[PDB]
RNA sequence: GGGUGAAAUCCUAUAAUCCCGGGGGGACCGCCAGUGGCGAAGGCGCCCGGCUGGAACGGGUCCGACGGUGAGGGCCGAAGGCCAGGGGAGCGAACCGGAUUAGAUACCCGGGUAGUCCUGGCUGUAAAGGAUGCGGGCUAGGUGUCGGGCGAGCUUCGAGCUCGCCCGGUGCCGUAGGGAAGCCGUUAAGCCCGCCGCCUGGGGAGUACGGCCGCAAGGCUGAAACUUAAAGGAAUUGGCG
């Protein structure tokens, strides 16, 4: 029912990660194309690898 | 030379690689021997 | 003929760092003729064990002091039927050839060989060659000629390639396959 | 010591066979016999029987000069020609130890190229 | 010694074939190697460093129909041949001899010039073949295998091993359907929507006459008088090697 071939839908999410050495809360992408670093302190949050990033913080939601 | 692959078939004839070489010799003689 | 009644037998001697031991006899007329001959003996024949009978060693004469012909190391080679049985279909042999020099000044050319346990990609295959080069040169810095050679034929260098390289792809049988010296130290 | 060894170079092709006994280095030869030095006609110069006779006459001459054993090195033309030893190789090896000599280790030393030069015939072979 | 179905021409006593220690010289990169990979086709296989072209996968990135095909024009194109300079080891059109034979201008044997290799140009041809022009949509399944990603399970934690799924390449057995059959069958020779090139019984003939290119050899375009009842294709039963 309702094949994927009609109305396609993504497979990647928006997360609500939470920093480690900053406490800050953010939103990021799951398959990023750049190096997601924090918006106050500068430590990285995700890393780009091929398909799906390999995050480096604490997740609160999947949005 | 614009040849046609029906003639490489060898059934009731001689080889075509050798008919070509013999047509070329006449196209030469008609040229030198006052083909002008 | 009577030309054979003018001969004389000489005793050939292995190098010093293998332990001077007799390896064959040799006939000649006058000593000046037996001066660059090359003998081939296996590793099973010096410090005899029954495992390393596929390692061959070449000794080249350099001295004749009265019925005693002392030799000098010249090369090393594994036997053809041995490395012929390691290269099976579906394995991806990897081959490296390098030029080195040791502390004394002996310049050498060594030829390693690794054999993967399964077909691998060509980018995993040059990484292993990089590993080989980087632990061969490094080994050839703090070792003199007498020690680099002594552990090439033993398997002490191969048993280290086999440890570093395995963290790219699991292998079987790393070893060194041929050595040939090129020069000597110009001095001394 | 008093133990003297040597090497036997055995060259075999489809048209002849040569047995050559030299000292431990190969620099002084002791006895060299062929296939056509024994039979009389050109036909079975390569046969295993001619090899049997040549190896016998070579061992006879080398045993008295002081040889006791011999290592074995078997060879084909190789190189840019055939890569397999002919019919007389094993027949010269089996009739060399029968005539009194010992035998050490055995190996084949045919030359093999790593993509070498070009052989005869030409794109069609011998159309015999 | 060499070579043969069997020999002979040839090399060798000015010491060959064979074995050992050295000096030089050109061409090619074995096994691993795989209906495996890359390229528009021709084609591309030792290893290390530098510059460069294209494609697949992942993508709530950007532009906003910018597309398909393409007469006439333009670049790329194995081998061979040509014009100038270099080089020449192995192989070898022409050529010189030994044999086989009724002849042997050939197959077989011993030599050998151009060529094959490099730098600068011209030529523009192949069974250049998947004998199958290129873009889009749709119409059962099963099973190997190469590249990316995803989800599980092991692990001597390795750029590792096994299983399942999605996308793109490369193979096989096969439904509906198509075909004269051989056989094709989501990588169509099936049902549709496009554009360009070619075909019209067999020979004469890819010839004659004219034109344009090439230094030549040659390429491209290309009829008629006449003559003939068949020429072609895919499969059956035999007879035969
Ligand atoms: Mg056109
Ligand atoms: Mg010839
Ligand atoms: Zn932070």
């Amino acid at each position: 029912a309702l094949p994927r071939n009609v109305i396609p839908m993504p497979r990647s999410r928006f997360l609500r990660v939470k920093c480690i050495d900053c406490g800050n809360e953010q939103i990021v992408f799951s398959h990023p194309a750049t190096r997601v670093r924090c918006n106050v302190c500068g430590a990285t949050l995700v890393e780009p690898t091929g398909g799906k990033g390999i995050i480096r913080a604490k997740i609160l939601e999947v949005l | 030379m614009k040849r046609r692959p029906r003639k490489w078939k060898k059934k009731g004839r001689m080889r075509w690689k050798w008919i070509k070489k013999r047509i070329r010799r006449l196209k030469r003689q008609r040229k030198k021997e006052r083909g002008l | 003929k009577d030309k054979w009644k003018l001969k004389q037998w000489y005793v050939i001697y292995a190098p010093d760092f293998f332990g001077g031991v007799e390896v064959g006899l040799t006939p000649a007329d006058d000593p000046e003729k037996v001066l660059n001959r090359v003998v081939e003996v296996t590793l099973k024949d010096i410090t005899g064990d029954f495992l390393k009978g596929h390692v061959k060693l070449y000794f080249q004469v350099y001295d004749v002091k009265g019925q005693n012909a002392y030799t000098k190391f010249k090369g090393m080679k594994l036997a053809r039927s041995y490395i012929r049985s390691l290269v099976r279909r579906r394995t991806t042999r990897i081959d490296g050839i390098f030029n080195i020099t040791t502390k004394d000044g002996y310049k050498l050319r060594v030829m390693a060989m690794v054999i993967a346990a399964r077909r691998i990609q060509t980018s995993q295959e040059r990484a292993i060659r990089k590993i080989m080069q980087e632990i061969i040169y490094k080994k050839a810095e703090e070792l003199n000629f007498k020690d680099f050679v002594l552990e090439a034929v033993n398997g002490k260098i191969a048993a280290e390639i086999a440890k570093e390289a395995k963290k790219i792809y699991p292998l079987k049988k790393a070893e060194i396959r041929k050595i040939k010296v090129l020069g000597e130290p110009e001095v001394a | 010591k008093k133990e003297k060894w040597g090497i036997a170079h055995i060259y075999s092709s489809y048209n002849n066979t040569i047995i050559h006994i030299t000292d431990i280095t190969g620099a002084e030869t002791i006895s060299r016999w062929s296939g056509g030095m024994v039979v009389k006609a050109d036909r079975d110069e390569p046969s295993p029987y001619a090899a049997m006779l040549a190896a016998r006459r070579a061992a006879e001459e080398a045993l008295e000069k002081g040889i006791v054993g011999v290592h074995i090195r078997v060879r084909a033309p190789g190189g840019s020609k055939s890569k397999t030893p002919g019919p007389g190789a094993q027949a010269a090896i089996r009739a060399l130890a029968r005539a009194g000599l010992k035998i050490g280790r055995v190996e084949d030393v045919t030359p093999i190229p790593h993509d070498g030069t070009r052989p005869k015939g030409g794109r069609r072979g011998r159309r015999v």
